[PDB]
Protein backbone atom coordinates (compact mmCIF):
# COMPACT_ATOMS: atom_id res chain seq x y z
CA UNK A 1 0.00 0.00 0.00
CA UNK A 2 1.23 3.36 -0.92
CA UNK A 3 1.17 6.78 1.80
CA UNK A 4 -2.11 7.56 1.23
CA UNK A 5 -3.80 4.61 1.51
CA UNK A 6 -1.70 3.36 4.87
CA UNK A 7 -2.44 6.62 6.54
CA UNK A 8 -6.58 6.13 5.59
CA UNK A 9 -6.09 2.65 7.21
CA UNK A 10 -4.54 4.28 10.31
CA UNK A 11 -7.48 6.62 10.68
CA UNK A 12 -10.39 4.15 9.86
CA UNK A 13 -8.29 1.78 12.46
CA UNK A 14 -7.77 4.47 14.89
CA UNK A 15 -11.76 5.67 15.03
CA UNK A 16 -13.36 1.99 14.75
CA UNK A 17 -16.71 2.16 16.14
CA UNK A 18 -16.99 6.19 16.92
CA UNK A 19 -20.35 7.46 16.73
CA UNK A 20 -21.04 9.41 13.81
CA UNK A 21 -17.63 8.70 12.35
CA UNK A 22 -17.22 7.61 8.51
CA UNK A 23 -14.15 7.85 6.80
CA UNK A 24 -13.85 7.34 2.67
CA UNK A 25 -11.39 10.33 1.82
CA UNK A 26 -9.64 13.55 2.91
CA UNK A 27 -12.24 15.73 2.31
CA UNK A 28 -15.94 15.73 3.61
CA UNK A 29 -15.56 12.93 5.88
CA UNK A 30 -13.27 15.29 7.75
CA UNK A 31 -15.51 18.64 7.59
CA UNK A 32 -17.91 18.07 10.69
CA UNK A 33 -15.48 17.78 12.95
CA UNK A 34 -16.31 14.05 14.44
CA UNK A 35 -13.20 12.38 12.97
CA UNK A 36 -10.95 14.47 14.03
CA UNK A 37 -12.39 14.54 17.79
CA UNK A 38 -12.15 10.77 17.92
CA UNK A 39 -8.34 10.65 16.93
CA UNK A 40 -8.32 12.75 20.07
CA UNK A 41 -10.50 11.06 21.83
CA UNK A 42 -8.51 7.55 21.00
CA UNK A 43 -5.33 9.00 22.02
CA UNK A 44 -6.37 11.59 24.68
CA UNK A 45 -9.69 10.93 26.50
CA UNK A 46 -8.93 13.37 29.36
CA UNK A 47 -9.21 15.78 26.78
CA UNK A 48 -12.39 15.60 25.00
CA UNK A 49 -15.99 14.74 25.70
CA UNK A 50 -16.54 12.85 22.40
CA UNK A 51 -19.99 11.22 23.89
CA UNK A 52 -21.83 15.12 24.11
CA UNK A 53 -20.38 16.47 21.18
CA UNK A 54 -22.78 17.95 18.50
CA UNK A 55 -22.85 16.48 14.73
CA UNK A 56 -23.81 19.65 13.66
CA UNK A 57 -21.51 21.75 15.43
CA UNK A 58 -19.14 22.03 12.34
CA UNK A 59 -17.23 25.01 14.46
CA UNK A 60 -17.47 23.86 18.05
CA UNK A 61 -15.86 20.23 16.73
CA UNK A 62 -13.15 21.69 14.89
CA UNK A 63 -12.39 23.44 17.44
CA UNK A 64 -11.73 21.39 20.13
CA UNK A 65 -9.67 19.02 17.74
CA UNK A 66 -7.26 21.82 16.61
CA UNK A 67 -7.12 22.88 20.62
CA UNK A 68 -6.11 19.32 22.02
CA UNK A 69 -4.10 18.78 19.41
CA UNK A 70 -2.22 22.07 19.81
CA UNK A 71 -1.90 21.72 23.53
CA UNK A 72 0.49 18.83 22.59
CA UNK A 73 2.81 19.72 20.91
CA UNK A 74 0.96 19.43 17.11
CA UNK A 75 0.56 22.64 15.05
CA UNK A 76 -2.14 24.15 13.55
CA UNK A 77 -2.34 23.23 9.68
CA UNK A 78 -6.86 24.04 9.87
CA UNK A 79 -8.76 26.92 11.67
CA UNK A 80 -12.52 26.22 12.20
CA UNK A 81 -13.57 28.56 9.46
CA UNK A 82 -11.96 26.76 7.24
CA UNK A 83 -14.75 24.49 6.92
CA UNK A 84 -17.52 27.36 7.40
CA UNK A 85 -20.28 27.82 4.21
CA UNK A 86 -20.34 24.51 3.61
CA UNK A 87 -16.58 24.57 2.21
CA UNK A 88 -14.65 20.94 0.96
CA UNK A 89 -11.26 20.99 2.92
CA UNK A 90 -8.47 20.94 1.35
CA UNK A 91 -6.91 17.63 0.54
CA UNK A 92 -3.50 18.12 0.82
CA UNK A 93 -3.58 19.74 4.25
CA UNK A 94 -6.16 17.22 5.68
CA UNK A 95 -3.89 14.68 5.15
CA UNK A 96 -0.64 16.89 5.75
CA UNK A 97 -2.06 17.39 9.56
CA UNK A 98 -2.99 13.67 9.63
CA UNK A 99 -0.10 12.69 8.92
CA UNK A 100 1.29 15.12 11.56
CA UNK A 101 -0.91 13.37 14.03
CA UNK A 102 0.00 10.22 13.34
CA UNK A 103 3.38 11.17 13.74
CA UNK A 104 3.16 12.45 17.06
CA UNK A 105 1.90 9.85 18.10
CA UNK A 106 4.56 7.39 16.75
CA UNK A 107 7.04 9.33 18.31
CA UNK A 108 7.92 11.76 15.63
CA UNK B 1 27.28 28.98 24.11
CA UNK B 2 29.87 27.24 21.87
CA UNK B 3 27.98 23.85 21.09
CA UNK B 4 24.70 25.70 21.15
CA UNK B 5 25.06 27.96 18.52
CA UNK B 6 27.12 25.76 15.93
CA UNK B 7 24.90 22.91 15.68
CA UNK B 8 21.76 25.96 15.55
CA UNK B 9 23.70 27.46 12.87
CA UNK B 10 23.60 24.39 11.02
CA UNK B 11 20.01 23.39 11.94
CA UNK B 12 18.76 26.67 10.52
CA UNK B 13 20.47 25.79 7.47
CA UNK B 14 19.15 22.62 7.12
CA UNK B 15 15.72 23.88 7.93
CA UNK B 16 16.34 26.39 5.07
CA UNK B 17 17.20 23.76 2.34
CA UNK B 18 13.74 21.32 3.94
CA UNK B 19 11.84 24.93 3.17
CA UNK B 20 13.32 25.71 0.21
CA UNK B 21 12.99 22.05 -1.26
CA UNK B 22 8.87 21.75 -0.08
CA UNK B 23 7.48 24.83 -1.69
CA UNK B 24 8.47 23.70 -4.61
CA UNK B 25 7.19 20.03 -3.92
CA UNK B 26 4.03 21.65 -2.43
CA UNK B 27 3.51 24.27 -5.73
CA UNK B 28 3.84 20.80 -8.20
CA UNK B 29 1.90 18.32 -5.92
CA UNK B 30 -0.91 20.59 -5.72
CA UNK B 31 -0.94 21.48 -9.52
CA UNK B 32 -0.97 17.79 -10.24
CA UNK B 33 -3.61 16.98 -7.71
CA UNK B 34 -6.01 19.93 -8.83
CA UNK B 35 -5.48 18.59 -13.14
CA UNK B 36 -5.51 14.81 -12.12
CA UNK B 37 -3.05 14.96 -15.05
CA UNK B 38 -0.70 12.34 -14.04
CA UNK B 39 -1.51 9.98 -10.89
CA UNK B 40 2.38 8.52 -11.04
CA UNK B 41 3.78 11.34 -10.50
CA UNK B 42 1.13 12.76 -7.92
CA UNK B 43 2.05 9.89 -5.79
CA UNK B 44 5.76 9.84 -5.97
CA UNK B 45 5.67 13.82 -5.45
CA UNK B 46 2.98 12.72 -2.39
CA UNK B 47 5.77 10.25 -0.88
CA UNK B 48 8.51 13.28 -1.56
CA UNK B 49 6.10 15.73 0.35
CA UNK B 50 6.13 13.04 3.64
CA UNK B 51 9.51 12.25 3.06
CA UNK B 52 10.55 16.17 3.84
CA UNK B 53 8.01 16.38 6.48
CA UNK B 54 9.77 14.50 8.78
CA UNK B 55 12.84 15.64 8.06
CA UNK B 56 11.22 19.15 9.39
CA UNK B 57 10.08 17.27 12.23
CA UNK B 58 13.48 15.61 13.29
CA UNK B 59 15.05 19.04 12.82
CA UNK B 60 12.16 21.08 14.81
CA UNK B 61 12.23 18.07 17.71
CA UNK B 62 16.37 18.76 17.87
CA UNK B 63 16.36 22.47 17.59
CA UNK B 64 13.87 22.42 20.36
CA UNK B 65 15.94 20.22 22.81
CA UNK B 66 19.21 22.45 22.16
CA UNK B 67 16.67 25.17 22.47
CA UNK B 68 15.95 24.16 26.38
CA UNK B 69 19.74 24.00 26.93
CA UNK B 70 20.78 27.38 26.03
CA UNK B 71 17.51 28.31 28.00
CA UNK B 72 19.55 26.51 31.02
CA UNK B 73 23.02 28.40 30.13
CA UNK B 74 21.23 31.87 30.13
CA UNK B 75 19.93 31.57 33.43
CA UNK B 76 23.48 30.40 34.87
CA UNK B 77 24.87 33.34 32.79
CA UNK B 78 22.10 35.40 34.85
CA UNK B 79 23.19 33.54 38.12
CA UNK B 80 26.89 34.20 37.45
CA UNK B 81 25.92 37.91 36.58
CA UNK B 82 24.17 38.01 39.76
CA UNK B 83 27.29 36.99 41.80
CA UNK B 84 29.49 40.24 39.83
CA UNK B 85 26.69 42.67 41.17
CA UNK B 86 27.33 41.51 44.86
CA UNK B 87 31.51 41.53 44.24
CA UNK B 88 30.67 45.28 43.13
CA UNK B 89 28.89 45.95 45.63
CA UNK B 90 31.91 44.94 48.20
CA UNK B 91 34.80 46.68 46.15
CA UNK B 92 34.76 50.00 48.22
Amino acid sequence: PNASQSLLVWCKEVTKNYRGVKITNFTTSWRNGLSFCAILHHFRPDLIDYKSLNPQDIKENNKKAYDGFASIGISRLLEPSDMVLLAIPDKLTVMTYLYQIRAHFSGQ
Amino acid sequence: SQYVVGELAALENEQKQIDTRAALVEKRLRYLMDTGRNTEEEEAMMQEWFMLVNKKNALIRRMNQLSLLEKEHDLERRYELLNRELRAMLAI
